[PDB]
């Protein structure tokens, strides 16, 4: 359905086999869900259709709400106030955007697990190296400022884990 | 229809923030440095504070006084 991006949401073709009965038995499962369609399908379809009729009179619109990009923490002065705040909003703007990526990615990842059957271990490898991507920057972003967390906080353990790189190389490249 | 009716939007509640962040942010300053003013006078005693009386020289009587070297 058109509800969702396909792109986002990825599925695959879902090939599905074809009935071929050794028998002339009757089966009831073809019987059962021939009535099923009769009785609760049909009604329910004219129940949607005249509530989407009823929709259909009477269409509004709403929007999503675009925000402009702030100069962030980095370029704020060491007392300045008000460049703070904003560059703190558009932290927590930005860290919810990043939860909310993390949510897509498993998603992903339990949607295959359960589509895959039996054969999950290996058919869900991709998702599976997505998320361990995705899990590592989220972790490596914000795993341990605690309660009370900053974007100065943030800030800080991103530049000791520069120091501590820049380190290691120049350890390796002198080694 | 309830944020229509009950609510306002976010821009109000952003300015009023920054508003009300500047008038703490300086009235701090404002404190520091009025601390710091008031060690300095109370120190130097060159500033309008802490101006402790002494005698008044227009009490002093300038006229021969009987002997003359005062
Ligand atoms: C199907 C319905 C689903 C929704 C149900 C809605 C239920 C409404 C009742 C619950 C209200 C929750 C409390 C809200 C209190 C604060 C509301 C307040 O902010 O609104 C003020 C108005 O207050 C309301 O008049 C209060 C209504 C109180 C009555 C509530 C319903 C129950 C009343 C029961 C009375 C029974 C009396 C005895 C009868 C026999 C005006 O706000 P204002 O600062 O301008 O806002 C500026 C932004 N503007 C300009 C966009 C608005």
């Amino acid at each position: 359905p058109d509800s969702w991006d396909k792109d986002v949401y990825p599925e695959p073709p879902r090939r599905t086999p074809a009935p071929a009965p050794q028998t002339s038995l009757p089966n009831p499962v073809t019987y059962l869900t021939k009535i099923f369609d009769l009785l609760v399908d049909r009604p329910v379809t004219l129940a949607r259709e005249f509530i989407e009729q009823q929709h259909a009179k009477n269409r509004y619109y709403y929007y999503h709400r675009e925000f402009r990009r702030v100069p962030d923490i980095t370029e704020c002065e060491e007392k300045d106030i008000l460049c703070m705040f904003e560059a703190e909003m558009q932290w927590r703007r930005d860290y919810k955007v990043d939860q909310e990526i993390v949510n897509i990615i498993q998603e992903r990842l339990k949607a295959c697990q359960q589509r895959e059957g039996e054969s999950y271990r290996q058919n869900c490898a991709k998702e599976l190296e997505q998320f361990t991507q995705v899990s590592k920057a989220f972790q490596d972003r914000y795993s341990d400022l605690g309660a009370h967390y900053s974007a100065r906080k943030c800030l800080a353990k991103q530049k000791q884990r520069m120091l501590a790189e820049r380190k290691a190389a120049k350890e390796a490249a002198a080694a | 229809w309830i944020a229509r009716t009950f609510y306002d939007g976010p821009e109000k509640n952003y300015e009023k923030t920054m508003a009300i962040l500047q008038i703490e942010a300086e009235k701090a300053e404002l404190r520091l440095k009025e601390l710091e003013v008031r060690r300095l006078m109370r120190a130097r005693g060159d500033g309008p504070w802490y101006q402790y009386p002494t005698i008044d020289k227009a009490l002093i009587d300038h006229s021969p006084k009987t002997t003359p070297d005062n």
